[PDB]
């Protein structure tokens, strides 16, 4: 049974490995989540990098 | 040429604690920062005082977008009853917006655009808890299908419309809806006035509705032509899978009043924070 | 539409008897029944809802009883202020829908009817028509037939009659009679003859006028 | 070094002299459409120096009892140089912008001021106080214009949402000891490539004065605030007559 | 201790509309639904349909459909409907009464009082008596009866004096009856012999309607 | 027709298992996604967020509620007073409440990971002074004395050009996770004492006012866990939603 790619993580995959009994792809199980983690874009987004050791104020 | 001017890290565990020593010198300050920048501050624990060497082993899974939407809950409850004024005609037309309860509705709130497969359950139980051998009969109505008059209608045909068969005594039935919104994802707050021309004061029910959330109808009715004598109440849950979010927002700490709208109690307002006597007891 | 017959359309008993009449449906309506009751230019009133309990202001005479779709309402003991047509509605199916009636009158012994034949006069020959009436009174019961025998022929159409209601002490009936004929079409034959066959003898009695009368 | 900025967009030129550093919205800097994620299948527009400029909105004033102001977006320039009348004529549009909040005082003076970017800021209502009732925010108060509007209840914002879990927006603190200014650069961010800015708004702009302004008598009284709003990367698309409304 | 009063009595033409009105008390009106129930010729009887009188509810007939409408004020406690494209076989009687507790169920047991509503493109015309004296010459049996005859009468109904009422256990009254759109009467003494041609009786027929009062010597 | 016996879970709806559904629509592909900013894979990330603190939370400022964001700071006439004190778990009800760490963390049971607490100084820029900001381990109650505050975790921070500083508050637990602590059974999972105290003075010219407010802000570490998801005591439904 070859699926097709209608799914909502069609560019962007999240899930490992899923089952899918039937043909479409969003009717398959949600699967294990992917690890990755960018938080540089809510913790710190400001253009010049400010580091630890130096004073963020000059 | 005679115009010039025309031409993501994978952390599947937390971060180790690396062991530290005392500091003493000047020009390094890591625990002065600056908050005005509109930045979190950048110091760890071992900037400050002495660590030592702690392997951390904690897993990442639990605070995944993925597990924290893959549990099902309550969106729409549906009363048929054989006497009352509402849906005594054997018929019940549900339109499909998924704000009538509140448990769910704060962690949609949570995101602004939410891009999501869903998995719905349709429970039948009678209104005192018992069950009863009767035949019900589900359909989906997007916008653009007629709506049934009445149970013995030419709409519940379902030539093309998809349709489950479903029994009291049968367990409760599961499908997978497809993302079926128009746009890239799913917009649970809408901005603007969406009509055209001149905004009047009677025109104003149009604030904060998309079109792209609205996905019409769901009808049920009891297969026969004669009315059924057993009461007939459905409960819908919704398993969200395959979800992708986007621009966070903050939660909601006022109780919900309208579904079309998020209004609030404007005489009573119910702070966040857990009043206390003094700033310097506890 | 679940449809309601009732059976008989018209019963005629004396003050003292039992009354059962008969409400059916055509689908179950699971116990879903009243009982009306309309007098004579009065609002109906309801009598038993759900066939088992009285309404407020009903007295212990009046008890239904009934189950599925075949149901019944008796009368005992009938008093003299229960005459009225009455009528049932089912609660299960909309639209509901009522019964065809069933009017409850006083039995009487047999009374013979008074001939009452007049011919026209010439005051309506004025306005271009000619109306020759044929009254009958206190007579009992109601099935009469309307025969009209003019040089041995009918006439169709142009024969109707109407009845009055139940009275009080004589609990009678009245016919009437109203025909319409233009005057040049008056005088062309004589013979005419109203006749009514009733139960109270074989043969009717034959009474006739003429012109020059 | 790092006080001093410039911002050179266009034919304008805004220079501080003691400033925090440029916050870049979501970590996104602004670009144009491309060719994958684009719908439309006409040729849009864009024009760089007659748009992208900076826009001084209307001035401020900041008191002791102030609440609070917010600002819709792009609501604020539909009316304003050639980008107003470009939007009008065109009804598809799509653009970043880039905020700028100017708040001066003294040395004595004391406060803080809280700026954040609210993508979907949806205004409620109180409901006549019992709830009991629905309403619904005018159009006075949804599109208030470049003037402004001023905030009823500043804890929850006329939206439901607490005023302390603000900061997880992108924003930017206006502190009166530090800095007098604040720059924030906001891309475009819709489920649609092009949407009209007629009937939508994008994002809105939240100026709440958390920590009160307090000074002795003798001082100056008048604080104002003013925000110089420009836009960047503009596309204009689907051209038609002259809707205002 | 419940009292429904509806509107009065109005004579309208085929192709108009009519509204009529049904105004209650002693109870609370926002909380028990209503229904219309119409009784036409003779005594066949239907369902107009239901309102649940909160904010809007209304059950309609499938045969009644887009030949009635249902309205309420909640300001005063009353119940309006509204008819279109009258006919000759929309003429009858209307009643409104009081349902069940949130439920179209549990019939009514207090009725209104029942405006009959007419319509009819005939115009006013004012009667006119008809003599009918005997006779053929020769009288019989021992009674002689009599009557007399109204003919041109609009809208129904006259009145009937006999004698400036002396008797009044021998006078029978008869309904109308429809010839060519036009009504009729009757009526049947039974006179004994006594009476002719001793005494002489007349009939005069006045109608409150047109304000005509004919007097006709038999 | 294989042999199957059938197990204990017939006919079980489970609202956490993870099954397969039949789908509604045969080859339906959805809409195109486009490039949105601000994509969210991980709650984590939203914890790392400063997000103000309500020390200020009292009975009195309940109807003004701008107050309880910023608690006040004047010049003092006996040196070594207390300013604020509060507990440094996030799963109590209390100032914890308000930050958006603390309210991701009761829509889960078991916690872990240590969590930072700026405070930043909104004052003029003539005002000068020193501040204490000590964490006491749990076991005892707040002290009453500068000197007896200053055995545990603690900084000194002085005014200047940085208006703002931080302190983080060291992961000292007995287990590797901890639930959320009340009153009763579940007080032995406390974090501890969160005292802020008056170093040296507040010392103001001529001009400058004597009264300036701190605005707190908390956030968490990269070490930051949680576990055993849940639904929150702040959500409330009582009638309906109309």
């Amino acid at each position: 049974s070859h699926e097709n790619s209608n799914s909502a993580s069609e560019g962007s995959t999240i899930n490992y490995t899923t089952i899918n009994y039937y043909k479409d792809a969003y009717a398959a199980s949600a699967g294990r989540q992917d690890m990755s983690q960018d938080p540089k874009r809510f913790t710190d987004p400001v253009m010049d990098v400010i580091h630890e050791m130096a004073p963020p104020l000059k | 040429d005679p115009i010039a001017d025309m031409i993501l890290q994978v952390l599947p565990t937390a971060a180790n604690t690396e062991a530290s020593s005392h500091r003493l010198g000047t020009g390094v300050v890591p625990a002065l920062q600056a908050a005005e920048t509109g930045a979190s501050s950048n110091a760890s624990d071992k900037n400050l005082i002495e660590t030592r060497c702690v392997l951390n082993h904690h897993s990442t899974q639990e605070t995944a977008i993925g597990n924290f939407f893959s549990r099902a809950g309550l969106v729409s409850i549906i009363t048929m009853p054989t006497m009352g004024t509402q849906n005594t005609d054997g018929y019940a037309n549900w339109d499909i917006d998924l704000m009538g309860y509140a448990q769910l509705r704060r962690k949609c709130e949570l995101f602004t655009y939410m891009r999501f497969d869903a998995e719905f359950t349709f429970v039948v139980a009678k209104p005192n808890g018992e069950l009863v051998p009767q035949l019900l009969q589900y359909m989906y109505v997007p916008p653009g299908a007629p709506k049934p008059t009445s149970r013995d209608s030419f709409a519940w045909q379902t030539a093309t419309n998809p349709s489950v068969f479903v029994k009291m005594t049968d367990p409760p039935a599961q499908v997978s809806v497809p993302f079926m919104s128009p746009a890239s994802a799913y917009q649970w707050f809408y901005d603007g006035y969406p009509t055209f021309g001149e905004h009047l004061q009677a025109n104003d029910l149009d604030y904060g509705q998309c079109p792209n959330n609205m996905m019409g109808t769901f009808s049920i009715r009891t297969v026969g032509t004669k009315k059924s004598p057993h009461s007939i109440t459905l409960r819908v849950y919704m398993r969200i899978k395959h979800v992708r979010a986007w621009i966070p927002r903050p939660l909601r700490n006022q109780p919900y009043l309208f579904k079309t709208n998020p209004n609030y109690k404007g005489n009573d307002i119910k702070c966040t924070s857990t009043s206390r006597d003094k700033i310097t007891t506890l | 539409d679940i449809q309601m017959t009732q059976s008989p359309a018209s019963l005629s008993v004396s003050v003292g008897e039992t009354v059962t009449i008969t409400c059916r449906a055509s689908e179950n309506i699971y116990s879903n029944l009243a009982w009306y009751q309309q007098k004579q230019g009065k609002s109906p009133q309801l009598l038993v809802y759900a066939a088992t309990n009285l309404a407020d202001g009903v007295p212990s005479r009046f008890s239904g009883s009934g189950s599925g779709t075949q149901y019944s309402l008796k009368i005992n003991s009938l008093q003299s202020e229960d005459f009225g047509t009455y009528y049932c509605q089912q609660f299960w199916d909309t639209p509901f829908t009522f019964g065809s009636g069933t009017k409850l009158a006083i039995k009487r012994a047999d009374a013979a009817p008074t001939v009452s034949i007049f011919p026209p006069s010439s005051e309506q020959l004025t306005s271009g028509g000619a109306s020759v009436v044929c009254f009958l009174n206190n007579f009992y019961p109601k099935d009469i037939n309307v025969k009209w025998k003019i040089d041995g022929s009918e006439r169709q159409n142009g024969v109707l009659n109407s009845w009055t209601d139940q009275d009080s002490k004589d609990s009678t009936y009245s016919m009437s009679s109203t025909l319409t004929l233009t005057k040049d079409e008056y005088e062309r034959h004589n013979s005419y003859t109203c006749e009514a066959t009733h139960k109270t003898s074989t043969s009717p009695i034959v009474k006739s006028f003429n012109r020059n009368e | 070094s790092d006080r001093v900025a410039q911002l050179t967009i266009g034919n304008s030129t805004i220079t501080t002299q003691e400033a925090a550093n440029i916050v870049i919205a979501y970590g996104e800097w602004p670009e144009y459409c491309p060719d994958t994620d684009a719908t439309a299948v006409d040729k849009p527009t864009r024009p760089d120096v007659s748009v992208n400029r900076f826009f001084t909105l209307d001035t401020k004033s900041w008191a002791k009892d102030s609440k609070g102001w917010y600002w819709k977006f792009p609501d604020v320039l539909t009316e304003v140089g050639v980008f107003g009348q470009n939007a009008q004529f065109h009804y598809l549009y799509r653009s970043g912008f880039c905020v700028h909040v100017q708040c001066n005082a003294s040395k004595f003076h004391q406060g803080a001021l809280l700026v954040a970017v609210l993508p979907e800021y949806v205004l409620g209502t109180i409901a006549g106080g019992t709830g009991n009732e629905n309403s619904h925010p005018p159009y006075a108060t949804t599109q208030p214009g470049q003037v402004g509007a001023v905030l009823t209840h500043p804890y929850v914002l006329d939206a439901g949402i607490p005023l302390s879990q603000l900061t997880v927006c992108p924003h930017q603190w206006i502190n009166l000891r530090t800095n007098n200014c604040a720059t924030i650069i906001v891309p475009y961010m819709n489920t649609v490539p092009f949407d009209s800015a007629l009937n939508h708004c994008n994002f809105g702009l939240l100026v709440i004065p958390v920590v009160p302004l307090d000074f002795n008598a003798g001082a100056t009284s008048e604080i104002p605030i003013t925000v110089t709003i420009a836009p960047m990367c503009a596309e204009f698309a689907g051209l038609r007559q002259a809707v205002k409304q | 201790e419940v009292q429904l009063q509806q509107s009065g009595p109005e004579l309208v033409k085929p192709g108009a509309s009519v509204k009529m009105s049904c105004k209650t008390s002693g109870y609370t009106f926002t909380e028990n639904t209503m229904h219309w129930v119409r009784q036409s010729h003779g005594k066949s009887l239907e369902w107009i349909g239901g309102i649940y009188p909160k904010n809007d509810d209304t059950k309609y007939n499938q045969k009644f459909k887009g030949k009635a409408t249902l309205t309420v004020d909640k300001s005063s406690s009353t119940a309006c409907m509204e008819l279109r494209s009258l006919t000759s076989e929309d003429s009858a009687v209307y009643y409104c009464a009081r349902g069940d507790y949130e439920n179209y169920f549990y019939a009514m047991d207090y009725w209104g009082q029942g405006t009959s509503v007419t319509v009819s493109s005939a115009k006013t015309t004012p009667p006119s008596v008809y003599p009918l004296a005997p006779g053929c010459g020769d009288t019989t049996g021992s009674s002689v009866t009599l009557g007399c005859l109204v003919k041109g009468y609009f809208p129904e109904s006259v009145t009937v004096t006999w004698n400036s009422g002396s008797l009044s256990s021998s006078v029978h009254t008869f309904p109308a009856l429809l010839q060519s759109g036009l009504y009729t009467m009757s009526s049947s003494v039974t006179v004994p012999s006594s009476t002719w041609p001793s005494q002489t009786v007349t009939c005069s027929v006045a109608h409150p309607a047109s304000s005509t009062t004919v007097d006709k010597k038999l | 027709g294989i042999p199957t016996e059938l197990k204990p879970g017939t006919n079980q709806f489970l609202t956490t298992d993870d099954g397969v559904s039949a789908p509604i629509l045969p080859g339906f592909h959805p809409t195109p996604p486009i490039h949105i900013p601000g994509e969210v894979r991980n709650l984590l990330e939203i914890c790392r967020v400063e997000t103000i603190l309500e020390v200020n939370n009292l009975k009195t400022n309940e109807t003004t509620p701008m107050q309880r964001l910023c608690f006040p700071v004047s010049v003092q006439s006996k040196t070594g007073e207390l300013c604020a004190a509060f507990r440094a778990d996030p799963g109590r009800d209390g100032p914890w409440q308000s930050t958006i760490l603390g309210q991701l963390c009761r829509y889960y049971t078991q916690w872990s990971g240590s969590l930072e607490v700026t405070f930043m100084f909104a004052g003029s820029f003539m005002a000068t002074g020193k501040m204490l900001i000590a964490y006491t381990p749990p076991g005892g109650s707040v002290p009453a004395d500068r000197i007896t505050a200053m055995l545990g975790t603690h900084v000194i921070w002085d005014f200047g050009l940085q208006s703002s500083v931080t302190l983080v508050v060291p992961w000292i637990s007995n287990t590797h996770y901890r639930a959320h602590a009340r009153a009763g059974y579940f007080d032995y999972y406390t974090t501890g004492i969160i005292t802020i105290w008056y170093q040296t003075n507040y010392v103001v010219p001529i001009g400058a006012p004597t009264t300036a407010y701190i605005v707190a802000l908390a956030a968490a570490q990269d070490n930051f866990t949680m576990k055993l998801c849940k639904d929150t005591e702040d959500i409330e439904q009582t009638a309906n939603i109309q």
